[PDB]
């Protein structure tokens, strides 16, 4: 297949401030019913604290890719397991605070 | 004149380099739109000088994982080379595409 995917930007804290509209066919929503919303609000109670430690974690590995499983809730009103890739980004140029850019996959959990 | 943020974009590729997906705000920077961009090599915009650097960069890439680019020319979509920099990052799973947060250097607005 051609495995799908959406890229999303969040801040330090979880909150989504970007989100590619391919996310529609991955996980349901539109880009604004996400904008401005924790990605651990979407989250399996049973992964939120795996989702916030690897946030903070993030941030500490020098713009390294870091990576998590989840149980995302969609649209459709499933569990899907999501593994998101993330990494840091801060311009060099500047001292503004980083933010965390992710990838976000539909994968299997077998 | 337009600030960092207003001038940094993402980008995504698959390991041949063409765009899998790119951010609205190319529009605004280089004037291409993401639609026509999809499909096509990185490379097919690069200033033929700069050319040999971003081979090497590629290169540099696919082993380390994260590189940073350097400066470089990049060909807009109605005349001019505008002056770039880029973070790229490669995704691989369970290497599946690579993740570009292209800065632009030169002055915008
Ligand atoms: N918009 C836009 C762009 C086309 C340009 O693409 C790259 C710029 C630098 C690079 S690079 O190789 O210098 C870097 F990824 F290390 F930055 C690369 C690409 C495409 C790639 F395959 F991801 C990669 O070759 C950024």
């Amino acid at each position: 297949c051609q495995p799908t995917r959406f890229i999303s930007r969040h801040n330090i804290e979880g909150i989504f401030t970007f989100v590619d509209h391919r996310c529609v066919a991955t996980v349901g929503y539109q880009p604004q019913e996400l904008l401005g919303k924790n990605i651990v609000e979407f989250c399996h109670p049973e992964d939120q604290q795996l989702l916030r430690d690897s946030f903070q974690q993030v941030v500490k590995l020098k713009g390294q890719v870091l990576s998590v499983m989840f149980r995302f809730r969609s649209k459709n009103q499933e569990w899907l397991w999501m593994r998101t890739s993330s990494f840091t980004f801060q311009n060099p140029y500047s001292d503004e605070i980083e933010y965390i850019i992710c990838t976000n996959t539909n994968v299997k959990n077998s | 004149f337009k600030g960092l943020d207003s001038k940094t974009f993402l980008s995504e590729h698959s390991m041949d380099m063409k765009f899998t997906y790119c951010d609205d705000r190319i529009t605004e920077l280089i004037g291409y739109h993401p639609e026509e961009l999809l499909g096509r090599s990185a490379y097919e915009f690069y200033h033929a000088l700069d050319s040999e650097n971003m081979t090497k960069s590629h290169q540099n890439l696919c082993t380390k994982g994260q590189v940073v680019s350097g400066q470089y020319r990049m060909l807009a979509k109605h005349g001019g080379y505008v002056w770039l920099e880029t973070q790229g990052t490669v995704i691989y799973n369970p290497p599946q595409c690579i993740m570009c947060v292209n800065y632009v250097l030169s002055e915008i607005e």
